[PDB]
């Protein structure tokens, strides 16, 4: 019979996780599809082949803006050459513990975000299920799903890379106390102060 | 200063209780996660022998 592809079934997947990629318009691919394994994804291709702009693209859909991610800004670079508009798509589980979501119910398991960039507008717009918004709230959806991009620990990218390979013991102290609430070591270091 | 002495006498032992209580319940808490880091980056490393 006809051959169909695995169900994308958000369920099966562990909450959080990607399993659909759709890049649509950009350098040297048009129009791609790509798969995510649940446990670890692993992605073979020479620098500058269009694999690491995919990431890019990738990191752009969830609320990511290029100045954001600790390196230059190319939007010209994810527009394909000619093409008006470049769009990613990327698809996650939904679970009832994220609030400020559009045409999405709490028992609803997935969460579309769709970037689309154009070089005629210059603005920051997403797509919830195929509905216009803001930036904003899918930046506060990322911020509600305990995923940050400024934090270097989610994020590693190659001037953070070499930011970590010089780190002072006093950095780490910082990224130990900011990982849990920093309240505690301010108020003994009050009481420390009143000693 | 006979009648200064009790006043100073009386502080440095609520400051210090409280002092006390604060590190005794910020104590356990960094104690286990050091523990936990410290297991998980023994464990990761055991592979680097």
């Amino acid at each position: 019979k006809r051959v169909k592809i695995a169900k994308p079934d958000l369920s099966s997947f562990q909450p959080g996780s990607i399993i659909k990629i759709r890049l649509q318009d950009f350098v040297t691919y048009t129009l791609t599809e790509f798969n995510l394994s649940p446990s670890l994804n692993m992605i073979i291709g020479p620098n500058g082949s269009g694999k690491s702009t995919f990431v890019c693209a990738v990191c752009l859909g969830l609320a990511g803006k290029p100045e954001y991610i600790g390196r230059s800004k190319k939007v010209e670079d994810f527009i394909k050459n000619g093409q008006d508009v470049s769009k990613i798509e990327i698809t996650l589980k939904n679970s009832p513990n994220v609030t400020d979501i559009e045409y999405i119910d709490a028992r609803d398991e997935t969460i579309k975000i769709t970037r689309i960039i154009t070089r005629s507008k210059r603005r920051s717009d997403y797509l919830i299920n195929d509905y216009q918004v803001s930036e904003s709230v899918v930046k506060t959806l990322v911020a509600q799903l305990n995923i940050q991009l400024d934090n270097l620990c989610q994020f590693l990218s190659q001037e953070r890379v070499e930011e970590f390979a010089r780190l002072k013991s006093v950095k780490l102290l910082v990224e130990t106390i900011r990982s849990i609430d920093a309240s505690l070591l301010d108020v003994l270091d009050e009481l420390r102060e009143l000693q | 200063l006979e009648h200064t002495v009790p006043q100073q006498s009386k502080d440095l032992e609520t400051i210090k209780a409280k002092l006390k209580e604060d590190h005794a319940v910020l104590e356990p808490k960094l104690d286990d996660i050091v523990s936990k880091i410290s297991a998980r980056f023994a464990r990761l490393f055991n592979n680097v022998g």
